[PDB]
């Protein structure tokens, strides 16, 4: 009865083809032909964070758009003060395999993970001095890709093994695994109410999770490679992906099918790391030619080229406010690029 | 304002500190050499793992990690065998290691097509064109039983071997059957023609036939991240 | 039977995501238009911030 | 759209004959993706059998395929084709066409992996007498 | 007399030919390099410094030669005098200490010693090399005193004071050039002992090898070339007291010998400037 299941699973898979193809009244580039362009956007490195020894996997910037948390794959995590380009902490790491970095909205805990299985929570607002290790969250059996903080308490960490799950802190114990994942989950986003959260994997497919309930609620295909950057739009219903095909694609939740894909024949890298701006006109994407390259969102026109890093920009991330935008490639350099009228 | 200003201090204070810290640390990690081990599940690797691990002290959840000083010269070797058999994503975390110690069983005969094909996928990665291999052809002893035992000839895989010659350069031990060298140089030149046939000047593949002896490996393996080394220096500074 | 309950946990996920509302291309497309537009004036990498005001001076 | 490999042909073929396994894909560009031919034999794991470059210039096989077998790539078609010479009773075997993670690259990994993507169903070949 | 004239007076003129060429090839791709985003490393920094001070030397060593001809009158103004002898000897003193620089980058980087104090050089080599142009700073001093207090001397009571001086310089040059050839014999023993452990260790070739072996050929050939032609020059001026009426066309020559040779030398060695150098080639036919 194997063949009923794969022939009734088809048979689903037609019927949302069917309905996306029927919901698909009109194309994007369409809609937005009568805007006005954005014009070439150049923003300047206004500030350079040097001091990481081995390249910079992932970083995260605080809600106060100041401080930012850095992963080098030599065991740092630093926490940045943007402002002054000055060093507030500098974390060892018990593994030097980073690759994922969180900064809790609360500005208290530094999350980090990679190789080791573990997402380790540290407390920097210790009662003493220094900075430890608050916590070790361990059941996940394959790489941390990426880990955010809901609260002060709860993290959703994505993993190597085909799973996103939920941890409580105190409890140190996974409360809700997300599965269904066919390859390695490597980016993942949450939207601005955190009730859902979008994850991107290596199956070429994106899934839209409930952090309650804990089922998947729309599953998001049109990729060619492996989704490896997700990005929430700001009004929480649209996100932005970007794969190793050299294509940044925005999906949308209740259309559940794409909306347009932004790629260029010139590059043919994939792509590392996807952020939307605050207004979400702007998608600032990382690439592996070096550079980042910012599109427009409601077009699909190449606006500008963040140039200026020797090697692959791993990470990428646009401050809560808006007003900067902070790269970090392998080259041991985050940059902080501003723009000016 | 003052208060201001003493905060503006204590944070250069704090900022001077860890550059310190940072230094020391940058200090040791150009002390220190990154190997990484790699290779299937018959390969012996865990076993060079631990034989390097209690020969020279080492740290003793995931990757399986070492360190040790050979003749003051710190070296960091790590085997990642907590993760799943999808690699395409977590070597990138592998671009910068010192050397990439491919332990390949080469007694076996039937999962050394799958060893080469493995070799071939680390050769050719963007993130690995710069990252020299140090291949560690292991087993050699039950090769050797294999090859003389007969039973199962090499040739029934890899037909090449019916038109394969010993290399004029060879090294044989001192005791030792031709037959014995034959395979054995047979499959080191088939991983040598994988490496070749590929880019060349950015990295360089090393055989080792992998003996009883512990000495001689870690010799080996130092005496290879040297060559690196000096090979890496002498591309910085522009004289390759 | 892993294949069994591997497909069986296939069509259940996918029958729950094909009974989804969805709504027309064009609905959502302008939805997305609209907050572009009403929040373009706060985006400081769209419209540069003055240096005043900018911290990155 | 989904990635999608579906493979056809296959079937129970006497020892010495010939088949072709024609693995037509859709929802990606067919053109800059190296497509290799894996076979999992029963009761073993899966092996790698035969790759072919975007341009079909490049040619490899192991050394059970090396003369027997032969790979083609037609672009405009998006079709992959293994032609299957001389058939033995160690081919006996699930023959799954996989499309290698990225485009315009060579360097890719995961094609013989117990899950993988971007793999198709298959078609069992056996050449049982 | 006037055949040896015209003949070093040509060789002057090819000097400073294969010179601009050379030092402007250098300068030009590093700028090149630079402007267009491209990767700057140390060596090509250090490359950069030399071509500069080299191309100041060549031009400074051809105006000598142009006042000493077209308008031989500036030359001996015992003023004017004095001021070129003092700008030569501090131009070529940064140029030649820079060259021992870029020497002690290849060695403190490429050789692979075992003692204590390689290695503690070993990991400071921009501060080895700045204090080693800040510390030869005393033999600058020193010679720019020897040099003004001879030509003062000679000025009170001066092809023997010419000569005098000319040997005074070439012994202010010979030290950087001895330990230069010193340190690069050092750094072939290395390889030499290295290629021998890996010979015992089993280790394969390539073409790569083959270039490095090439220039290598090429820096031995041009050391050994300027020691012997030097030291021709210093037995020259000490011993021929017929005073070598024309020594001062052989002076300029064998200054301007060093920066355009071994600007030659540092293209053919140096990769990027070889590729370089292949696609200007290239792009002639
Ligand atoms: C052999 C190697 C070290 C190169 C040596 C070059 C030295 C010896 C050369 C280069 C520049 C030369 C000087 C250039 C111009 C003049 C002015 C003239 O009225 C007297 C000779 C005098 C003062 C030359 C003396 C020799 C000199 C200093
Ligand atoms: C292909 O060129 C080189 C290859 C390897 C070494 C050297 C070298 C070229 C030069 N050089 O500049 O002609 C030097 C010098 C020098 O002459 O400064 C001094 C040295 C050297 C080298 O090795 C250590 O000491
Ligand atoms: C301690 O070992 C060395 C010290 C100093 C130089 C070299 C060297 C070792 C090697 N090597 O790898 O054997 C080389 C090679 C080569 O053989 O690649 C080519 C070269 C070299 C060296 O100097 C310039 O050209």
């Amino acid at each position: 009865e194997l063949d009923q299941l794969r022939q009734e699973a088809e048979q689903l898979k037609n019927q949302i083809r069917d309905a996306r193809k029927a919901c698909a009244d009109a194309t994007l580039s369409q809609i937005t032909n009568n805007i006005d362009p954005v014009g070439r956007i150049q923003m300047r490195t206004r500030r350079t964070l040097r001091g990481h020894l081995a390249k910079i996997y992932a970083m995260h910037w605080g809600t106060d758009s100041r401080l930012l948390v850095s992963a080098s794959q030599d065991g740092k995590l630093i926490i940045w003060d943007s402002y002054t380009t000055n060093k507030v902490h500098a974390i060892p790491l018990r593994s030097s395999w980073v690759m994922t970095c969180a900064y809790a909205p609360s500005g208290n805990y530094v999350a980090c993970g990679g190789l080791d299985n573990i997402c380790s929570i540290y407390n920097l607002k210790t009662r003493e001095g220094n900075v430890r290790v608050s916590r070790e969250l361990a059941g996940h059996t394959g790489y941390l890709s990426c880990c955010r903080f809901l609260d002060d308490n709860q993290i959703v960490t994505s993993s190597g093994d085909t799973t996103c799950a939920l941890w409580d802190i105190e409890t140190g114990q996974q409360t809700t695994t997300f599965t269904g994942h066919t390859g390695d989950v490597m980016s993942l986003s949450l939207a601005p109410d955190t009730r859902l959260f979008v994850s991107g994997a290596c199956d070429a497919s994106a899934k839209l999770w409930d952090v309650r309930e804990g089922m998947c609620r729309q599953t998001f295909t049109g990729h060619e490679s492996d989704i490896n950057a997700i990005c929430f739009f700001p009004n929480g219903n649209a996100f932005a992906t970007g794969s190793d095909d050299a294509t940044c694609r925005l999906f949308d939740l209740r259309a559940d099918q794409e909306l347009m894909t932004y790629s260029h024949d010139n590059i043919i890298c994939g792509i590392t790391s996807v952020s939307f701006s605050k207004s979400g006109r702007l998608l600032l994407a990382g690439y592996d030619d070096f550079n980042c390259n910012v599109w427009d969102a409601l077009k699909a026109d190449r606006a500008g080229v963040l140039a200026g890093h020797d090697n692959r920009v791993s990470c990428l991330g646009v401050t809560d406010d808006g007003m900067a935008v902070a790269t970090g490639s392998w080259d041991s350099f985050l940059k902080i690029w501003n723009g000016s009228s | 304002t003052e208060d201001q200003r003493n905060e503006e201090k204590a944070q250069r204070e704090a900022n001077k500190k860890i550059e310190k810290q940072l230094q020391k640390d940058k200090q040791v990690y150009r002390a220190t050499h990154r190997l990484l081990l790699l290779g299937a599940d018959n390969s012996g690797k865990s076993t060079i793992v631990k034989q390097m691990r209690i020969l020279h002290g080492g740290s003793g959840s995931g990757i399986f990690e070492t360190k040790f000083q050979v003749d003051k010269v710190n070296f960091h070797m790590f085997d990642v065998g907590g993760q799943r058999d999808e690699r395409r994503k977590w070597i990138q975390c592998f671009n910068d290691v010192t050397a990439i110690i491919f332990v390949v069983d080469s007694s076996d005969y039937n999962r050394l097509q799958e060893a080469l094909n493995d070799f071939k996928s680390i050769w050719n990665n963007r993130w690995l064109r710069t990252i020299s291999v140090i291949l560690f052809l292991n087993k050699q002893d039950l090769l050797a039983e294999k090859v003389l035992a007969g039973k199962s000839k090499i040739e029934d895989y890899f037909p090449e071997f019916a038109r394969y010659t010993t290399p004029e350069d060879a090294t044989p031990e001192p005791g030792e059957d031709p037959r014995v060298t034959r395979a054995k140089y047979f499959i080191r030149d088939e991983f040598l023609r994988i490496s070749t046939a590929s880019g060349d000047g950015r990295h360089y593949c090393y055989p080792h036939f992998t003996c009883a002896v512990d000495t001689q490996n870690v010799k080996f393996v130092f005496d290879a991240v040297t060559d690196i080394i000096i090979k890496e220096n002498l591309k910085d500074c522009g004289l390759f | 039977t892993a294949s069994i309950a591997q497909a069986r946990k296939l069509v259940e996920q996918l029958k729950m995501e094909a009974n989804i509302d969805r709504i027309k291309v064009s609905k959502a497309a302008a939805d997305l238009m609209a907050y572009c537009e009403a929040h373009a004036k706060e985006d400081p990498l769209l419209t540069p911030v003055p240096a005043s005001e900018n911290p990155f001076r | 759209m989904q990635v999608q490999l579906q493979e056809s042909g296959g079937g129970l073929v006497q020892p010495g004959g010939s088949l072709r396994l024609s693995c037509a894909a859709s929802g990606f560009t067919f053109s800059n993706y190296k497509m290799n031919w894996v076979r999992q034999a029963p009761g073993k794991g899966l092996e790698w059998v035969s790759d072919i470059s975007q341009s079909g210039a490049s040619i490899s096989y192991t050394g059970s395929v090396k003369g027997r077998f032969t790979i083609s790539r037609d672009n405009a078609k998006n079709t992959l084709y293994l032609q299957m010479n001389s058939l033995k009773p160690e081919d006996t075997a699930v023959y799954y066409c996989a499309r290698c993670p990225a485009p315009f690259t060579r360097d890719c990994f995961d094609v013989t992996s117990t899950t993988y993507a971007y793999r198709g169903q298959g078609t069992q070949v056996t050449v049982s007498s | 007399g006037g055949v040896i004239k015209s003949i070093f007076t040509f060789v002057l003129i090819v000097e400073f030919i294969i010179g601009n060429l050379g030092n402007s090839f250098i300068a030009l791709v590093n700028c090149i390099d630079w402007v267009k985003g491209r990767k700057i490393s140390s060596v090509d920094r250090i490359l950069t410094a030399l071509a500069i001070s080299r191309i100041s030397l060549v031009w400074l060593i051809f105006g000598s030669w142009c006042v000493s001809v077209f308008f031989p009158a500036l030359f001996a103004t015992e003023k004017m005098f004095r001021m070129l002898t003092n700008i030569w000897t501090v131009i070529n003193h940064f140029s030649v200490w820079l060259a021992t620089g870029l020497g002690t980058f290849y060695f403190l980087k490429i050789a692979n010693f075992s003692n204590s104090i390689f290695l503690y050089l070993k990991w400071r080599v921009k501060k080895v090399v700045l204090v080693l142009l800040l510390v030869t700073s005393v033999f600058l001093f020193l010679n720019i005193a020897l040099i003004n207090i001879h030509i003062n001397a000679s000025i009170n009571g001066f092809t023997r004071f010419s000569s005098l001086i000319v040997l005074t310089s070439t012994v202010f040059i010979f030290i950087p050039f001895t330990l230069s050839l010193a340190m690069f014999l050092l750094l072939i023993f290395s390889m030499w002992k290295h290629r021998k452990k890996m010979q015992h260790t089993v280790k394969i070739s390539g073409d790569a090898s083959t270039k490095a072996h090439r220039g290598v050929k090429s820096v031995i050939t041009f050391f050994l070339l300027y020691a012997i032609f030097s030291l021709s020059f210093f037995i020259s001026v000490w011993t021929s007291e017929r005073l070598e009426e024309n020594l001062i066309i052989l002076s300029q020559v064998m200054g301007m010998a060093y920066p355009s040779c071994h600007s030659c030398v540092l293209i053919l060695g140096n990769k990027k400037l070889r590729q370089a150098s292949l696609s200007v080639l290239l792009w002639l036919r």
